[PDB]
DNA sequence: ACTGCTAGAGATTTTCCCGCCCACG
DNA sequence: ACTGCTAGAGATTTTCCCGCCCACG
DNA sequence: CGTGGGCGGGAAAATCTCTAGCA
């Protein structure tokens, strides 16, 4: 368990794996592999700027009728709406739906007229959404986008002898398109992937908050054979028998009766 | 609960509390694994 | 989203993720291990000695 | 404070968040957290749970009217015994109802009557009969059934069995008056088995021979109790001894009603 | 119950149970004496 | 009399500056020099007045020694608050018990030592008979020494309030909102803790 | 602590000679800035401890200024019974409010109103200026 | 051979020699 | 200053009886 | 062949912590 | 003069229970 430690050490120094795959492996607490993951020099990559909330937002007039379009975009999750009048009202009802349903934190789209009016700006001012105009968070997907709306025309062409109404062929599509499309490493349709990338995501959130109070505590310690109160170091699992720390740069060991956690 | 699941069917699922064997109906059962994991 | 508690301190749309994270989890790791684990037992009931 | 109690704060003015919520999400103790639910005055919970007692003494009667096949009941319940007379009423007036309650207070010891705020039951023809029989008149909470609910359910179960009993009777007060003398005589359990006609005579006569019987007994024994109390050495007293124990007696000082063990206790003949 | 009575006023009786001493007050008494005392 | 009331004013002894300072409920003698016609010893002498018990308020002239941007900045500073009789019997009777120490002293500020000392310990009488440095600690010591509530109004959902507490009961609690004299039970209302 | 003990200690600071005076039962701290370390100062500094507060005697080091002949005097016809950790806090507080003083005293002035009330605690939240007043009025009331 | 996750955990190589043995029967 | 309450049905625990049989007189 | 259920408030039990002081190194 | 351990006082956390309302 605690003599795992180093050989995941010169694992991350060989080949820079992340802390889920030294922590599932070594069977140790996730804490002590985000502080290997942490301690190293070149597994340093960039912030958030991944993120869950990549979604693009695409207008488009068929049949002479608006169907606004939105993307998951890190998990290729696709859906629509059939839409009456172009207005800003329409928009932020639906980005409000969206935001209801799944935790939409950035939106991708042009500078439309319809997509620019204040009532948007009041519902995401309302929701905490950063927003983006025009900007590709990255540029593979940009042609993926386009690609989808064309794929999701042809499951249109598909279905348009199964229903009557246009936004009912519209739902049968979308449902088509989040199951009757498979493929991939592991045969998933399309709901495999988000709820996968929602799991993990928010796993890694909450390790997240649980570490971010964590950081401010203190363990003052001595050690076995030892009366000198070192410290303060810094905690990464309590434990009943055993406590884990790091005062410098050494993931230790420490009886609780050789400890001393201050509050704050 | 929480009881440690042993053998999962589609009709009923098999489940240990402490020492007792519960076989629960598919109709009764809660399975999630926490994202408290991280501490137990 | 904005409601906690119930089980384990979420909010329902927690728990819809993670019920069907379960759901496309487990149960392959079953179809996975059904494959593969195949042990006959042979018992005998009691209040008789029948190895059925 | 911290700039994510604020936050919290605003989550609080745009959702009315949980406690627990903004604990996690913020890392809070609870009793602040609970302090900002407690601040929005949109966040108010369904009150207390927990119910009331109503009185079990002799001296009280309950009354209720109620109605059936477009006719008014007046139903009276002794609320120690549960002893109930009902009768079929010509209109729903006060002036009966206090006719009623002279025929009540007349044929048992009625002091204290306790009903909802109906109209018929505030009407000048009840007080003056209430101030002419010496009757305290008491009322509820004004929208709560629930004090008088033990009338509430006699008239449930009187239903029942005028349910059970319409069928020989060719109109409904002669069913009415054979089913009240079933629920007052045939209907056996509750207590002790009894029906509730024998447990009002019980009622009465232990409450006639647990009075005088002690306004006997206090003429005689006149016992001064004097008591070193607890954390203290003063000697106080002297108090009316009740009854005494075997090491610890209970007495009346000036209006506590209180036990005093007989080591810290001193008692005099006179 | 039932406990054995120990004084009676008209606002407060005194009652005890096994040991206990409950100044029960009178809209809370129930003065009864069961009359299947001709055995016990 | 309020628990932190102060009155403030000025004497001088051979053109000499000093600020004198006094309890409205005691009428207590403070007092310091000044060395010339400033500000900063002003508030100086008002946060040292404050440098052992809290200090509400400060009660002043209409002079030009309480008008000024020092004085103002350290009291909104602290937090007190300002607004421009009681000291003028007092200050009269600071200048006479002096003398049987004026010519027995070197410095005559010891004479004013040992006469502060002569009016603050040794001078006792009326009612309660303590002397004025225990009778304001009795004043102020004794001033040292009440929930909302909601509620359901019945055949209703919608929840009102708050309102105060009158009295008691173990079902029912009786309020009053602005003058409503109610009584409701504790099923359908809820009493703040505090 | 009788609640009539009090005591006193000296520091310098910027050129200037600073007394300090606490109550030793509350802990409430009150500094005065003078400009020449002269006895008739600390004699001052006697009676701006006495003359309103409830004292008894004194406490403070072994300077001559401290058991002068105008302090005897002093507390000869002030009754003091001439007897014989409180100045780092307040060394604590000046520095960081250093910026609103154009003089130090000011400073001194506006830390110790810091020290007075705003750092609210012990059991209700209250102030050292509380506590004094407690105690001294368990004194005057027992 | 360094990199793992799926359902079971799998590599590429694994899985597809599982696949090319499903095949080969 | 006022207040939810009461009759009935399985259900479950607690407890005599009887017969009996196996252990003893 | 079908089925009552769920969020919140005191209240009560269970449990760390701290400081301290009395018992000990 | 220099330490340890139980206690008690307080915080605080897990569970019991119990109710309001869905027409
Ligand atoms: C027109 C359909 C046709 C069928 O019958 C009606 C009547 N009904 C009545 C209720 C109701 O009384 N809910 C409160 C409630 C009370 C007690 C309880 F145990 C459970 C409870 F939910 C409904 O909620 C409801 O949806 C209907 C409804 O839809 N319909
Ligand atoms: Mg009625
Ligand atoms: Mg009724």
């Amino acid at each position: 368990f605690l003599d795992g430690i180093d050989k995941a050490q010169e694992e991350h120094e060989k080949y820079h794996s992340n802390w889920r795959a030294m922590a599932s492996d070594f069977n140790l607490p996730p804490v002590v592999a985000k502080e290997i993951v942490a301690s190293c020099d070149k597994c340093q990559l960039k912030g958030e700027a991944c993120s869950p909330g990549i979604w693009q937002l695409d207008c488009t007039h068929l049949e002479g009728k608006v169907i606004l379009v939105a993307v998951h975009v890190a998990s290729g999750y696709i859906e629509a709406e059939v839409i009456p009048a172009e207005t800003g009202q329409e928009t932020a009802y639906f980005l409000l739906k969206l935001a209801g349903r799944w935790p939409v934190k950035t939106v991708h789209t042009d500078n439309g007229s319809n997509f620019t009016s204040t009532t948007v700006k009041a519902a995401c001012w309302w929701a905490g959404i950063k927003q983006e105009f025009g900007i590709p968070y990255n540029p593979q997907s940009q042609g993926v986008i386009e690609s989808m709306n064309k794929e999701l025309k042809k499951i249109i062409g598909q279905v348009r002898d199964q229903a009557e109404h246009l936004k009912t062929a519209v739902q049968m599509a979308v449902f088509i398109h989040n199951f009757k499309r498979k493929g991939g490493i592991g045969g998933y349709s399309a709901g495999e992937r988000i709820v996968d990338i929602i799991a993990t995501d928010i796993q890694t959130k909450e390790l997240q908050k649980q570490i971010t109070k964590i950081q401010n505590f203190r363990v003052y310690y001595r050690d076995s054979r030892d009366p000198v109160w070192k410290g303060p170091a810094k905690l990464l699992w309590k434990g009943e028998g055993a406590v884990v720390i790091q005062d410098n740069s050494d993931i230790k060991v420490v009886p609780r009766r050789k400890a001393k956690i201050i509050r704050d | 609960g929480p009881a440690k699941l042993l053998w999962k069917g589609e009709g009923a699922v098999v489940i240990q509390d402490n020492s007792d064997i519960k076989v629960v109906p598919r109709r009764k059962a809660k399975i999630i694994r926490d994202y408290g994991k991280q501490m137990a």
